[PDB]
């Protein structure tokens, strides 16, 4: 039970990505980002027809910008379980999704995700 | 402080999922080759000395091998990704005193099928005009697989590595063959000649070298009888005749002449 | 390097053995020849032969095929015919599948892609196709192991239709085409010889039952015949189409629901919903548009470099204006080594782009100096090249064009220039790169069926709308699936996306209208809960329909409201003490001094419900409707009014209700002046609640 | 390239600065000579149409004051330049052998 | 470009597969075995880009039996 207030989801999004973006040139506790970050990857594996690629972009961004942000960095392993984790990669990958030149979420969806994951991996190294 | 585990178990296990995936149809190839292309260089080029972060199993390695074998036709791209990623998986280590990697790569059969289809088939063939070559990224990527296989394999045996390519280039240049029939990347089949002739063939089979004698003979026999009764170069081309003595496709017969030379 | 082809005075030689072939052959047994035809186009065509690999003449080949059509094939065999369908089949469907990713044509070229429907190597493939037609149509008799010809005739599409492997080639095949609305603004590409393919099957199948079971395979597979959770089957406007057309007939849409179509493309629909993601854009796409063909040139905002130390700077290249028609000296030249063929161009941009066409000029005053082959490579990150195909051929060309059929995400791109044919020397004059960017001005240019999941919808609505009579069994067949009332729900409220709303009001009104329990369910979906039922986010299969807000109102829900319950059917009663019902949960959750809807109604709906119960108490009804208006619900909609702004329009519509209520029972007026204060210190609530409820004539 | 490093530091500040000003200046002054090239080509252009046109038509004293029009332009042009190269050519000279 | 190289001037016969001549300054086709001809019938295959064709010279190279231009220099 309970409702996702998707307008203010993507206001919040895109004011926490400005911020996050500019900070990039105090500290935030890893403790309690893990929580943000995991609900966060949890809205992204939760995208149907009435959601849109747009505020999957900026989910995207600041999921990557929270896992590098900690100082403890956040591991991909804390994020995800493996089913999680299966399906994340088979919007990428899988043909349940992606049909032919006919991409999941778009290419910039796949471009956005594939960032994602990537910069997720280089915070772990 | 606080421990937390790595990431690259359960990523393994996931891919090696994926991988095993490929022969019923649910994922598709140029995509997953990309992500793992992309999520195994994080420790930024395709430089072929990097370790792959992620490790795949025996019989990924086999499904893959596989799928490439029976996949209908395959675009350049796809191609070049097949390229970097059998150079990665040359450097990965097996874990599940086991044989190397290079090792399972040579010894299956479905890696000559692979290659042959490479060099003998194009690109699909629509209305467009498309020059029959494969580029200089892609001849590159060849290059560097080839490299990486015959390095991984001289500390062991480079025995089989050279029994091969020789059976390798007995396949082209046989009857039908890309060799007989010019169809292939003309610059790539004169590269992988190219890399031939800096082997050993040092405890290769006679058989095979025979065999290989025949077809080549028979190749370049055909290919002086059967000349073309029209010559038309251009003014910067002042390359001589190929029935020209004491002085691109004959560089292709000129490169297989000195293979046997060798032999 | 000479031409793949063979010349017309060979190809007019083949063609006049040919001729004297069939001309000699003609007056004894030209069945002999049409077997020899056939088999020599089946040799060809096999999975070795020329056709596949594109190996000999294509001149030859396309003259031989235009010399087959016009045979007879009057007593030739069935093996063959079915060898040779086959062969033609897996071929085609390859050459669909496998096409290349890049298409660079001559400015001369004006001929239509392959892939494309309803407008050389295509009209071999094309061709190809109209032999199959014609060999379809052969009508068999006796022992059927021969088509012979000169108690009901028996045809060729009667064995294929069987073929489940040629079936679902051709149905894969005309999935991938596409042609959605420039369709209407014959046959001129492969896609439009699908089309008549699966045409002519039709017409010549003898029932209805064998023609729709290859199509319901189609449906209840995924790609390449896979099952899962979420798979399901590719679908495109051609398809679609024929689809349509299959089932235009009473008959057939009794077969088709005979065999469980219906509740095929219900779950069909369903779980493509939940699979895709909406790529039309929204508000983060309206935020970031504030707080700032018709494609864009990104080649002046980037960088040039080129991998050769003696090269020129090459940032002339860049520029929007091209130089002079004769310059004598082209814009940028580069000067060849006698060992050196290929020289590259790295354009690097600032961001990454989605890059769509590659446009590359040479120097028109000498195209000797035009490169010989362009390969393209492009780079997501700017550091990885990867080559989009082969190179592209590009002597003789005045205005190289490259397009991409995918477009690609790319942060730098690198143009490896091939030495010209005669020249040393390379000369261009202007490189552009076109694309758009995500987000901005040049985010925006200037099918859906295969995009979305919009086709299963107007599959449902062509099945229960084409004719009236099968209305009745098709929503009772349609209705008991589950989610389908939300999800249609969701379709209608998003951007247009390939079908027009006034088409998915009908199709949620004629399926909530064949029960009571179903009228309920759309009432409640559209009112207070829009989420999926069942829907549990632990499990990553089942639909979710998370992104809308309950309660919003737009003109179709309004219309599909007043069709609910102005609408004279047995249980109207239930649907009408539904919506009082809301209507007094919304009011008693308004006295907070819970769900999304009850918080604030939407005044259009409030507004709906008063014309409702006034075009009901107007019109007769078969149910005592004064009975279901209770005073406490008089009570409650009065104090709702009062307690809320006068200016705010959540207010008039609370006092249409109770304008609406007081034209059904004058005694609730009375109950109203004497419960305002008049039978003072009048406020504007008090006024504009005088104002709005005293409009009938009994209120007058 | 000649008088690095034996003044103070004021005067190698000053020196920076008037290197800086200069080439801006001289980028300002140059802006000119850009146009020089092209006027130079539609004149050559020009020309080259000329001697063909008056070659067509016959008029052999014009074909001849084409000609000699679309040569004395050439040199002229190739002359001023010559002495410009002739300098350039006499720099690099001098610095081949001040490095060596 | 296709050449077609009739010895009794009335029957022609291609001499190969035509040749790729896009992009050439000049075609120079030659004749590997020397023919007998009389007759000599060219296809020129249509422009890749333009919808015009252009020449400007051809020449048929050649010896005679006896006589002057009989033999090389």
């Amino acid at each position: 039970e309970g409702v996702l207030d998707i307008p203010m989801i993507s206001w919040v999004v895109m004011l926490v990505s400005r911020l996050l973006d500019y900070v990039a040139t105090f500290t935030l506790a890893h403790e309690r980002c893990i929580s943000v970050v995991q609900k966060l990857v949890l809205f992204l594996l939760s995208m149907d027809f009435t959601c849109h690629a747009d505020l999957l972009l900026f989910v995207c961004k600041v999921l990557a910008r929270i896992a590098n942000a900690t100082r403890p960095t956040i591991h991909l392993c804390e994020i995800v379980n493996e089913p999680q984790l299966e399906r994340l990669l088979l919007l990428l990958v899988g043909t349940d999704f992606n049909r032919g030149d006919i991409s999941w979420g778009g290419a910039w969806a796949q471009y956005s995700l594939t960032c994602m994951l990537q910069d997720i991996l280089a915070g772990e190294l | 402080l606080i421990i937390q585990l790595s990431s690259v178990p359960m990523l393994n296990v996931c891919f090696n999922k994926l991988f095993s995936m490929l022969q019923v149809h649910h994922v598709q190839l140029e995509s997953l080759l990309q992500l793992w292309l992309t999520l195994s260089l994080n420790s930024f080029l395709y430089n072929a000395n990097r370790i792959p972060v992620i490790s795949l199993n025996q019989a990924s390695i086999t499904s893959f091998l596989t799928v490439l074998a029976w996949y209908p036709n395959t675009l350049l791209r796809t191609w070049c990704l097949v390229l970097h990623s059998l150079t990665l998986m040359t450097n990965m280590q097996l874990n599940s005193t086991q044989e190397s990697t290079a090792h399972l790569l040579v010894s299956d059969p479905n890696l000559i099928h692979v290659l042959v289809k490479f060099l003998s088939g194009t690109s699909p063939h629509g209305t467009n005009q498309h020059s029959p070559q494969v580029g200089p990224t892609a001849t590159q990527a060849m290059q560097e697989f080839l490299t990486r296989l015959q390095v991984h394999l001289s500390s062991t045996c480079p025995q089989i590595f050279s029994e091969f390519l020789l059976k390798l280039i007995h396949i082209l240049s046989t009857e039908r063959g890309a060799f007989q029939t010019g169809q292939g990347p003309l610059d790539a089949q004169v590269k992988l000649l190219e890399f031939t002739l800096e082997q050993n063939f040092e405890v290769v089979s006679v058989s095979t070298i025979s065999a290989v004698i025949e077809s080549v003979t028979f190749l370049v026999h055909h290919y002086i009888t059967c000349s073309d009764k029209v010559m038309s170069r251009s003014g910067s081309d002042s390359s001589v005749g190929a029935r020209a003595c004491f002085g691109t496709r004959d560089q292709l017969m000129f490169d297989l002449l000195k293979l046997v030379n060798i032999l | 390097q000479h031409s793949p082809q063979v010349g017309p005075t060979a190809t007019q030689a083949m063609q006049e053995f040919l001729t004297r072939l069939q001309v000699h052959l003609s007056s004894t047994c030209p069945q002999i020849f049409s077997e020899f035809l056939l088999k020599l186009i089946h040799i060809l065509s096999t999975e070795r032969g020329a056709f596949q690999t594109g190996q000999g003449p294509l001149d030859a080949q396309v003259k031989l095929l235009e010399f087959t059509l016009e045979q007879n094939f009057e007593v030739v065999s069935v093996s063959t015919i079915s060898a040779v369908i086959e062969s033609v089949t897996f071929l085609v469907h390859h050459y669909i599948t496998c096409s290349d990713k890049v298409m660079s044509r001559s400015g001369s070229d004006s001929s239509v892609g392959a892939r494309a429907c309803f407008g050389t190597r295509d009209q071999l493939m094309f061709d190809l196709l109209k032999l199959v037609n014609i060999l379809v149509q052969l009508p068999l008799s006796g022992n059927r192991e021969y088509s012979a010809r000169v108690g009901s005739p028996a045809y060729v599409a009667d064995l294929v239709l069987a073929n489940q492997q040629i079936m679902s080639q051709i149905l894969s095949a005309l999935g991938l085409c596409n042609s959605s609305a420039m369709a209407m603004i014959d046959a001129i590409s492969v896609g439009d010889g699908l089309f008549t393919i699966l045409t002519t099957l039709s017409k010549k199948a003898s029932t209805v039952h064998m023609m729709l079971q290859p199509i319901l395979t189609y449906m209840a597979c995924g790609y390449m015949g896979r099952q899962g959770s979420l798979a399901t089957c590719q679908l495109s406007e051609p398809l679609l189409w024929f689809i349509l057309r299959v089932l235009d007939t009473s008959d057939a849409l009794k077969a088709f629901h005979d065999m469980g179509g219906v509740q095929l493309i219900c779950n069909n629909m369903v779980t493509s919903t939940r699979a895709i993601v909406n790529t039309a854009r929204s508000m983060v796409s309206t935020i970031m548009k504030f707080l700032d063909e018709g494609i864009h040139n990104f080649a002046p905002l980037g960088t040039i470099t080129s991998s050769s130390p003696t090269a020129q700077p090459a940032e002339v290249l860049l520029q929007a204006t091209p130089p002079h028609r004769r310059a004598r000296s082209a814009a940028w030249s580069y000067i060849f080594l006698p060992e050196e063929a290929w020289c590259d161009l790295t354009i690097h941009l600032p961001a990454a782009v989605l890059l769509k066409e590659i446009h590359i000029q040479p120097h028109l005053a000498s195209l000797a100096t035009c490169p010989s082959s362009v390969s393209v490579e492009v780079s997501a990150d700017g550091v990885n090249m990867l080559p989009l195909s082969t190179p592209v051929v590009t002597s003789g060309l005045t205005y190289i064009k490259i397009q991409l059929v995918k477009a690609e995400v790319a942060s730098a791109v690198c143009l490896r220039l091939h030495r010209p044919r005669d020249a040393s020397t390379l000369g261009l004059s202007q490189i552009k790169l076109l694309g758009l960017t995500a987000f901005g001005t040049t985010s925006s240019a200037t099918d859906q069926v295969s995009k979305t999941s919009i086709g299963w919808l107007r599959l449902l609505h062509h099945c229960l709308t084409h004719i009236s009579d099968l209305e009745g069994m098709m929503a009772s067949a349609a209705a008991p699936t589950a989610n389908l009332l939300q999800t249609c729900a969701a379709l209608l409220m998003s951007p247009y996306c390939g079908m027009h709303s006034p088409n998915i009001e009908v199709v949620l009104v004629k399926i909530g209208l064949q029960s009571t329990r179903i009228g309920l369910k759309l009432i409640d979906i559209l009112l207070r809960n829009c989420a999926a039922s069942g829907s549990d986010p632990t499990d990553l299969n089942s639909p979710l329909l998370f992104g809308r807000l309950n309660g919003l109102s737009s003109d179709s829900t309004i219309d599909i409201l007043y069709q609910l319950g102005t609408t004279q059917d047995p249980g109207t009663k239930d649907r009408i003490q539904a919506l009082l019902k809301w209507v007094s949960d919304s009011a008693r959750v308004a006295a907070m001094k819970v769900e999304y809807g009850l918080l604030m109604p939407s005044p259009s709906h409030l507004h709906c419900v008063a014309a409702i119960l006034w075009h009901s108490y107007e019109l007769l009804v078969e149910y005592d409707l004064p009975a279901l208006l209770d005073q406490e619900l008089f009570e409650l909609l009065f104090n709702w009014s009062m307690s809320l702004p006068c200016n705010m329009v959540l207010k008039k519509a609370v006092d249409s209700l109770l304008c609406s209520m007081c034209h059904v029972h004058p005694n609730y007026f009375s109950l109203l002046m004497g419960w305002m204060g008049i039978t003072l210190a009048l406020t504007e609530s008090h006024l504009a609640t005088l104002a709005s409820s005293s409009q009938s004539p009994e209120a007058i | 390239t000649s008088l690095l490093g034996k003044m103070n530091s004021e005067e190698e500040d000053e020196v920076w600065q008037v290197i800086i000003g200069a080439r801006a200046e001289m980028t300002s002054k140059h802006q000119e000579y850009l146009k020089l090239e092209t006027t130079w080509m539609t004149a050559v252009g020009l020309s080259e149409m000329a001697a063909e046109a008056a070659y067509q038509t016959g008029a052999d004293q014009a074909s001849i004051t084409a000609r000699n029009h679309i040569q004395l332009v050439k040199l002229q042009v190739e002359e001023v330049h010559q002495l410009s190269r002739k300098a350039e050519t006499k720099l690099a000279e001098a610095q081949i052998e001040e490095l060596r």
